[PDB]
């Protein structure tokens, strides 16, 4: 009872159709993640990715930062998250500039306009997510 | 049917092929034209599979070569026993083991080297030994030198017998491949016959000769008044006076009243308070139980009678959905190829040597070996090094099997084929594991160094700033400490005192003590894991990509060891599985060096030392591991720089030999870098200039000199590197431990 | 791509073409050699530069010679 | 040129196949004929079964194709192998047995390329070709 | 006297070194009893140490401020035994070795199988060459005069310049 | 030069440049390098023979009689 | 200027340290040379060279730096 078969019935492609690669759970989770979800605009993809990453980026800096044992621990963590997000979106912009040099299609992550929209969504979402995480950690007594 | 079939007089006994050096190899049989012929002779000396094509002849050669190796090993055991008999202070040490330093080597006075005959006590001058053979013989019950002399003579007789057997089984009566391929009968005889009867005979020896002599010695009887073993063997009255259960005879054995032998067959555990070692009654019970286990195990496989298993069917029955045909074909592979068997056996031998190292220090088996700190360190380090070497040999011979004896016809769709078909995924995932593990583990050390240098101890990964506690190791230690009451009710004490319990001490020195784990232990263990993982990455990549790769689709055609495939494709340097082994030997060297350094520092800081009457525990280095092992600076300062004093300050004393070997090992390690960094083209051009200089005086040799091959240069560099490193650590550890302990 | 050249010291042994793993070399008729053939490199763009031709060449110095030069995907032999 | 519908060898798949570059820069194909169905070793890691009659295989390198051709020639004595380069435009270029016979056999239709009229050690020095676009060969 | 050094006979530091070595052995001597092999061996050690120091004093070696012998190698015959006499001895022995090797190579090449003659030495004639190399300085001069020591210059390969 | 003779090589790029070698065969007609000189000193590749032109060889010892 | 008065005791200063990774202990340890901030002790002999050729005040060094800047321009 074989469970590892050729990828898309192609023995000569460098891949295997394992349970990890091809199972229904993997397909569902991957295809429903924002980067692969159907119908989402590049702005919406970038926005979702941005809030998801900016929400959790604050935590390492807040807990394990140099000023963890200081009254300004959370503020310093938020500023660190903002700086890291600035670096991340600068990386995104230069990546778009290097990769999608000539393009006129748009509405596609592999085009200049689409990648710019994705980066804009990522920046706004990450800033908002870091701010929301700051608010939650300030009001941690609620939970 | 399993039967004996041999060929009579398959080879003639003559010196003509002694005179003809390269007789074995087709290419070398012609004669020398360059100095590379000389190197190729030694390189291809024992490559029987390349020399011939008959598996029968290869098996016969291997069998008689094993006989020669056994002869050498018997000569080595003879040297140990004879030097103990003749050139040693074993009698004085037996009379007073704690005070007398064991020594069994004496140097002649020629160039002032007689200073090496240091003061070892007992009115004897010689070189202190660290092999533990004295404690071994004390456990065995040898109390006089005539016994050592006679067992040495017996070992010489056995070595001569092994040489004769090796001659006989190649030149007079050589077996057949059908005889060799009886793996089921071989396993039956090695389980029940070799291991089972070996354990049974050793248990009998212990029960009859070792328990009485050792018990009397621990009581206080000096060796002169000890009854001789031949007296103890049959004198049941004396054995009953010592162990009362012996008066009941063998009826409590034949009837199943085995509890009657509880006195001399115990389950006490722990360490004997007198000798600070394992109970010999426990050892005898252990070996007897193992003899029963192995004799039971050895009746599994089929032979001339109907009963029994077959490994072919056992393998072929084990197949799953995610493995296709499963283990089909592996029986044929392991019956036809010697290299696959060599790989598996070397891997297990090396891992077993490492396990031996880990067990012997924690549970000192021989009397007065725990207090003999040089012996413990020496044995642990030695067996760790042997284990690493054997594991890399396992990888190398697996690669050799892949290159030579692999064939898809027999392995279509079995586990070997399925592993080759996703080697890329395997190696990429192990690569990620290596990067993650190394980054985190070494970045802990680098972060700690940076914080200490910046004057921020509160930001360290220390036991009091940011704790990385080994919760699972501590939990396992707690379980093993509570085991003798709850989960091992018949055991009175723990298996080892390292997990916890009392502090066993003989005289002042501490034999064993609980080993506490903390942040430094967490860091160094994850460093061990990272090093092992990178070594496995290199070796496994070499084995998997032995056939071919994305860079060279026809790597198998070139061979097992070949220099390269030219500067094309950007450079195909060290693409061979041989070169992968060459790179992995550096990495196991790094791994084992870090392991032995961890062992040495941890034991000198936290176990070894002296305990006073009031209970004050004073360690060799003073428990500095827990706070100084957190940084590479602390490793450099408090371990290397601090403990190199006993080596560098050794001149003019008995350890001056250790100082000289320290410097010489450093020299050889540095010398190796010439071969490791340089290349053959430079040396060939330099040799051309020198050959011109010789031709000018009309003495250029007929055998034209050549620079060493690329593979040979790599091998020479690796060999010198390993020799220099291991010698440096050898001299350093021996000088330090002999001086302080 | 690398530059493959063949000099008139060739002796038509056809061993360079056999050692060739990329079909870069082929025998063509010639007058100078007694075997009536000479190695030639009409497909130098497929050359990778492993110099198996040079290794297999039995002349005192190499009739077939490869000069490494501009790198390409084919010359680097990248499957990706 | 090439049928693109020949049955391929039976193979269970591998990770040594083409990865995102053969489908965008160039792929390679090798087609041969076998007298019996039989097991062979792929240039990529694994064991495949070449079918009875015609067989077609895909690869990522001319080196891989030539290695498989050599394997077929010196193990199964199949010398009917022919190799093609397939571009993303689906242009097919028949490459290895260009004249219909292997390079080792001599044919009169081949013209010398890269043949020099003097011995190897008579090339000009680098100083002669300094500040010029030519080379010393 | 040369370079501010003094003879080791009138060298207080040299005498102090001798007494220190003697006192170190005699101390180590306390562990062992009279008449034992180790005791007599240590007595030999002390006697050899004293003999070495006396011989070094008598030989006229110069002892520096550190109290150790210093060898003068400039050509002065007052200290010929340090370098000049051992130097000539080594030169004679080394030329003997080189001449034996060269003459054996000259023989072995003329043989039908020189390659096998190099790795399997014809000992009966090799011993002859080792013996005959005792007179190498005259033999070397004779071969040089006869033009048989040096191979001419354009009969030896040389690479492309 | 001639069959059975000993000739010194003068090709600059040869491993046996300015070394003697025994002539084994001279090819007539074509064969830009017709002489076939055989040596007892193997080169780096391992071959002990090579083809040479007339002008690349210098006569040093005529064949036997 | 302080080093000029007592060359054999005052340690010359190369430049100030600005490092937000330093701890309080690091700042205290690197505060040396008779100044109130962390510094590096020069090991190039530039102080000795300038004192020998005749520089006596920070103004002379500053004007030399300006001249060298104009020369580079
Ligand atoms: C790799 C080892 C290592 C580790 C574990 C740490 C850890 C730390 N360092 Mg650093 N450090 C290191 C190496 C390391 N260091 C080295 C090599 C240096 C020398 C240059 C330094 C120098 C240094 C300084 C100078 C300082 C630190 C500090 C710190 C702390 C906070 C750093 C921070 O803000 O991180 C931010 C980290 C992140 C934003 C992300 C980390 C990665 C995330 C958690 C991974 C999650 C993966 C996830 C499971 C993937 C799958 C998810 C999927 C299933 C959904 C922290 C204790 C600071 C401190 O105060 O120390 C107490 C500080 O001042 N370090
Ligand atoms: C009870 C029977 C018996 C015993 C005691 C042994 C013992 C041994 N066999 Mg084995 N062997 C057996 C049956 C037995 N064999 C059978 C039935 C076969 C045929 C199927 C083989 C085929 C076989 C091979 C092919 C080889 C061995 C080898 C060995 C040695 C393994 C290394 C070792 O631990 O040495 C321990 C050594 C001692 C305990 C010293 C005592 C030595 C002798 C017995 C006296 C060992 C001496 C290896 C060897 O050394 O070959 C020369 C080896 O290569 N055996
Ligand atoms: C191969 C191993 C070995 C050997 C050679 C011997 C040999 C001997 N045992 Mg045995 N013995 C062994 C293992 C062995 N034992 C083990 C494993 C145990 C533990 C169960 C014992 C427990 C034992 C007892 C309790 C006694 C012997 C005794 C004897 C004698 C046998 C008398 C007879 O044949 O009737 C002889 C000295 C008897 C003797 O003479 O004791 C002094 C005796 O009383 N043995
Ligand atoms: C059971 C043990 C075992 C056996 C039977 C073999 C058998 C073989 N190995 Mg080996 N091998 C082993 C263990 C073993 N190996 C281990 C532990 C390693 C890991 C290091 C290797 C790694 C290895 C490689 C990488 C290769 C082999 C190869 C071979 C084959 C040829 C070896 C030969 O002719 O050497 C003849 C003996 C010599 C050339 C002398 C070696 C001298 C060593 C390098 C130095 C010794 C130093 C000395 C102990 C200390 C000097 C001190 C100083 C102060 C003077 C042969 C089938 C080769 C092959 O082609 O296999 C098919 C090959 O390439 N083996
Ligand atoms: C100190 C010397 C040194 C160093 C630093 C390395 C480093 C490495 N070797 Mg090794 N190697 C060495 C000596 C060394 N080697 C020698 C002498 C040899 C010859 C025998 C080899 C031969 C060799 C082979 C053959 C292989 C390696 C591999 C590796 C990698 C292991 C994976 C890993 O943990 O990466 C992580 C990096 C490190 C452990 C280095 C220090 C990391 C610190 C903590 C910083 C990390 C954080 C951050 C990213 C960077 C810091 C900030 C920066 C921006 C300023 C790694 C890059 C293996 C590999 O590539 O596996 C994937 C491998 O196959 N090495
Ligand atoms: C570095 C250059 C140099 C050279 C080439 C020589 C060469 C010589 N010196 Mg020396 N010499 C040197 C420097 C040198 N000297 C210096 C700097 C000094 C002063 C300390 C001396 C002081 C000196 C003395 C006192 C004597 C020599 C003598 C000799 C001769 C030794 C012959 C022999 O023993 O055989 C030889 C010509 C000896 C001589 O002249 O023999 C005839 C001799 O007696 N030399
Ligand atoms: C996490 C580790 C870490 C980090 C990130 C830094 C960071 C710094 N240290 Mg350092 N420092 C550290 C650990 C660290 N230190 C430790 C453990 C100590 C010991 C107590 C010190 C001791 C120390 C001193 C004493 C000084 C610094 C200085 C500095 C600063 C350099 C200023 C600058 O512009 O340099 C510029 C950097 C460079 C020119 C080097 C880069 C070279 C490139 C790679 C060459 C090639 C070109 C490139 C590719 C483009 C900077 C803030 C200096 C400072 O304060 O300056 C104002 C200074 O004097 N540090
Ligand atoms: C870390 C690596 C884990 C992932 C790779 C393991 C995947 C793997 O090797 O193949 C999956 C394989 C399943 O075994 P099967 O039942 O297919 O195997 C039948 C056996 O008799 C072997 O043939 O083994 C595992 O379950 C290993 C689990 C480790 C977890
Ligand atoms: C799958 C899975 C997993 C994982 C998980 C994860 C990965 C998670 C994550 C999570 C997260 C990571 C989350 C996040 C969240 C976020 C949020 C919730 C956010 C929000 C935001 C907001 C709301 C914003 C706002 C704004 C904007 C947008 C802009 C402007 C400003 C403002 C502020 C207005 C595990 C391992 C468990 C296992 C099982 C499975
Ligand atoms: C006196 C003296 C001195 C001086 C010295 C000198 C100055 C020297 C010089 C020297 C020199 C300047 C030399 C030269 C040489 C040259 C040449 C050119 C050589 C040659 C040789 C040869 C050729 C050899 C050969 C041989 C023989 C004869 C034998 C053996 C073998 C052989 C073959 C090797 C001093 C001060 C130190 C001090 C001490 C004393
Ligand atoms: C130093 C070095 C050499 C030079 C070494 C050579 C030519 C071989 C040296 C072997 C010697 C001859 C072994 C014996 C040394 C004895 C001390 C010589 C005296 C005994 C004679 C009778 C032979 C290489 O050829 C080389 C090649 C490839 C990578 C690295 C290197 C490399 O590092
Ligand atoms: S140095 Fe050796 S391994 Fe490296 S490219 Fe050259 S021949 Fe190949
Ligand atoms: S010399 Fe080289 S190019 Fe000429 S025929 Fe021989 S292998 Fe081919």
């Amino acid at each position: 009872s074989e469970f590892v078969k050729p990828f898309n019935n192609d023995p000569f492609v460098g891949n295997l159709s394992t349970p990890v690669t091809t199972s229904t759970a993997t397909k569902l989770y991957l295809g429903n993640l924002p980067i692969y979800r159907k119908g989402l605009s590049p702005l919406m993809r970038g926005l979702e990715v941005g809030m998801a990453h900016g929400y959790f980026l604050i935590g390492p800096f807040y807990i394990l930062g140099p000023l963890r044992n200081s009254p300004n621990a959370l503020l310093v963590g938020l500023f660190s998250a903002y700086g890291l997000i600035i670096i991340l979106t600068l990386a995104l912009t230069i990546y778009g500039l290097a990769s999608f040099q000539d393009n006129s299609t748009g509405s596609n992550l592999e085009s200049s306009k689409g990648w710019r929209s994705f980066t804009s969504g990522f920046t706004v979402g990450a800033l908002g997510g870091a701010s929301v995480a700051y608010v939650l950690l300030n009001n941690v007594s609620f939970f | 049917k399993v039967r004996v079939i041999v060929d009579k007089d398959p080879v003639a006994t003559s010196f003509e092929k002694w005179a003809q050096p390269g007789h074995f190899s087709r290419t070398l049989a012609k004669g020398p034209k360059t100095t590379t012929w000389i190197w190729n002779l030694h390189a291809d000396a024992h490559d029987f599979d390349s020399q011939t094509s008959s598996l029968e002849d290869i098996s016969r050669k291997i069998f008689s070569a094993h006989f020669g190796q056994l002869a050498i090993i018997f000569l080595w055991v003879s040297q140990a026993y004879f030097h103990g008999a003749r050139f040693s202070n074993y009698s004085a040490w037996l009379q007073n083991p704690t005070a007398i330093k064991p020594s069994a080597q004496v140097v002649w006075p020629i160039v002032g080297q007689e200073i090496l005959n240091g003061d070892v006590g007992g009115g004897f001058s010689g070189v202190q030994i660290t092999s533990g053979v004295f404690q071994m013989w004390r456990a065995s019950g040898i109390t006089n030198e005539t016994e050592l002399y006679w067992t040495a003579m017996g070992g010489l007789v056995m070595s001569a017998l092994m040489v004769f057997a090796g001659w006989f089984h190649y030149h007079k009566a050589a077996p057949k491949l059908e005889w060799f391929q009886n793996v089921e009968s071989m396993m039956n005889h090695h389980l029940a016959g070799l291991l089972g009867l070996g354990c049974l005979s050793w248990s009998g020896h212990q029960i009859h000769i070792s328990l009485p002599i050792n018990k009397l010695l621990d009581a206080g009887v000096a060796p002169q008044e000890i009854p001789l073993p031949h007296e103890l063997l049959f004198n049941q009255d004396l054995m009953a006076q010592l162990y009362p259960s012996f008066k009941k005879g063998l009826l409590p054995f034949f009837t199943l009243n085995w509890s009657e032998y509880s006195d001399f067959l115990t389950f006490k555990g722990g360490l004997n308070p007198i000798t600070g070692s394992l109970w010999l009654s426990d050892t005898a019970h252990h070996h007897l139980a193992l003899a029963v286990l192995f004799i039971f195990a050895g009746h599994m496989y089929r032979t001339n009678w109907g009963i029994g298993h077959s490994m072919k069917e056992i393998l072929e029955a084990h197949k799953g959905p995610l493995t296709g045909e499963g283990h089909k074909g592996l029986y044929e592979i392991l019956t036809t190829s010697w290299h696959a068997q060599l790989a598996i056996n070397l891997a297990m031998m090396g891992s077993l040597s490492i396990i031996v190292a880990h067990h012997m220090y924690a549970m000192p088996p021989y009397p007065y070996i725990g207090v003999d700190y040089p012996t413990q360190l020496s044995l642990f380090t030695h067996h760790m090094w042997i284990g690493g070497f054997c594991i890399c040999g396992a990888a190398a011979h697996g690669a050799i099997f892949m290159v030579r004896d692999y064939s898809p016809v027999q392995s279509y769709n079995n586990l070997l084929d399925r592993v080759l078909r996703h080697r890329d995924a395997i190696i990429s995932h192990l690569n990620w594991v290596c990067i993650f593990l190394g980054t985190h583990s070494f970045g802990f050390y680098i972060h700690n160094d940076t914080m200490r240098a910046l004057g921020r101890p509160q930001d360290m990964f220390s036991d009091k700033a940011i704790q990385l506690q080994p919760i699972f190791a501590k939990w396992v230690q707690s379980l093993h400490t509570l085991a003798p009451g709850s989960t091992a009710p018949n055991a009175l004490a723990t298996s080892s005192y390292a997990f916890g319990g009392d502090v066993v001490a003989v005289n002042g020195k501490i034999a064993m003590m609980p080993i506490t784990l903390g942040t430094a232990d967490f860091m160094v263990h994850h460093i061990h894991a990272f090093t092992i993982h990178v070594t496995v990455l290199i070796l496994l990549k070499g084995v998997l990509f032995a056939r071919s790769s994305r860079l060279i689709p026809d790597k198998a055609n070139l061979g097992f060891r070949f220099p390269c495939d030219g500067p094309g494709r950007g450079g195909t340097c060290q693409v061979s599985a041989w070169d992968h082994i060459f790179l992995g030997l550096f990495w196991m060297y790094n791994c084992i060096s870090v392991v032995i350094f961890h062992f040495s520092w941890k034991m000198q800081s936290d176990v070894w030392g002296t305990i006073s009457s009031s209970g004050k525990i004073s360690h060799v280095t003073g428990g500095n591991f827990a706070n100084s092992a957190l940084t590479i600076n602390g490793w450099l300062r408090d371990f290397l720089w601090s403990q190199a004093s006993q080596v560098i300050q050794s001149y003019g004393s008995a350890l001056s030999a250790y100082g000289l070997i320290f410097l010489g090992a450093h020299f050889i390690w540095a010398f190796s870098l010439m071969f490791l960094f340089s290349g053959r083209g430079y040396w060939q051009e330099l040799i051309e200039s020198i050959v011109w200089a010789h031709n000018k005086l009309k003495l250029a040799p007929a055998i034209q000199p050549r620079a060493l091959s690329i593979t040979q240069g790599r091998a020479v560099g690796l060999a010198h590197y390993l020799l220099g490193g291991i010698g440096t650590t050898w001299s350093f550890f021996l000088a330090r431990i002999i001086s302080v302990g | 791509s690398h530059s493959v050249r063949v000099y008139d010291t060739c002796i038509g042994c056809t061993q360079c073409v056999r050692a060739c793993p990329c079909d870069v070399l082929e025998m063509v008729p010639w007058d100078g050699c007694k075997a009536g053939q000479i190695a030639s490199a009409p497909r130098a763009e497929d050359c990778i530069g492993c110099k198996r031709c040079e290794t297999a060449c039995p002349t005192d110095f190499l009739s077939v010679r490869v000069y490494l030069g501009s790198e390409t995907t084919r010359s680097l032999g990248l499957s990706y | 040129l090439l049928n693109l519908q020949i049955p391929s060898p039976t193979f269970g798949g591998s990770t040594g196949g083409w990865l995102r570059a053969a489908e965008i820069e160039e792929k390679y194909a090798i087609t041969w004929t076998s007298k019996k169905e039989q097991i062979f070793e792929m240039p990529t890691s694994g064991a495949a079964i070449m079918q009875k009659g015609e067989n077609l295989l895909y690869l990522a390198k001319k080196e891989q194709c030539l290695a498989l051709g050599t394997q077929l020639r010196t193990l199964f004595k199949i010398s009917d192998y022919k190799i093609y380069r397939i571009f993303p435009n689906s242009e097919v270029q028949y490459l290895h047995p260009k004249d219909g016979v292997f390079p080792e056999k001599l044919n009169e239709g081949r013209v010398g390329v890269g043949n020099i009229g003097y011995s190897i050690g008579k090339n000009p020095n680098p100083v002669n070709v300094k500040f010029t676009g030519k080379n010393t060969f | 006297d040369v370079s501010g050094l003094t003879p080791c006979k009138d060298s207080a530091v040299f005498k102090r070194r001798l007494d220190g070595s003697v006192k170190k052995l005699n101390s180590r001597l306390a562990n062992y009893t009279e008449g034992t092999p180790a005791y007599i061996a240590l007595e030999q050690q002390i006697e050899q140490t004293k003999a070495r120091f006396a011989k070094y004093g008598e030989k006229g070696l110069l002892c520096g401020a550190d109290g150790l012998p210093h060898l003068i190698a400039d050509g002065r015959l007052d200290h010929a035994g340090e370098f000049i006499i051992p130097g000539f001895g080594f030169l004679y022995i080394a030329g003997w070795i080189g001449w034996a090797g060269r003459s054996y190579l000259q023989f072995s090449k003329k043989t039908d199988k020189p390659n096998e003659n190099e790795i399997i030495i014809n000992v009966p004639v090799a011993l002859g060459m080792m013996a005959g190399a005792f007179i190498w300085p005259l033999a070397a001069w004779k071969e040089l005069i006869d033009g048989k020591l040096l191979v001419p210059g354009d009969e030896i390969t040389v690479s492309p310049r | 030069i001639s069959r059975g003779s000993v000739v010194r090589i003068m090709r600059p790029e040869s491993y046996w440049f300015q070394e003697c070698g025994s002539v084994a065969t001279i090819a007539k007609g074509g064969d830009r390098y017709p002489v076939v000189v055989r040596f007892e000193k193997v080169n780096y590749a391992g071959v002990a023979t090579n083809n040479f032109a007339m002008d690349e060889l210098v006569e040093v010892e005529a064949p036997p009689a | 200027q302080q080093w000029v008065l007592n060359p054999l005791k005052v340690k010359p200063i190369a430049h100030a340290i600005w490092d937000p990774h330093f701890g309080q202990s690091a700042i205290k340890a690197f505060t040396r040379g008779g100044v109130s901030y962390p510094v590096n002790i020069a090991t190039s002999g530039v102080y000795h060279w300038w004192y020998t050729i005749g520089m006596r005040t920070n103004e002379d060094l500053y004007f030399g730096a300006l001249g060298l800047l104009i020369l580079s321009t």
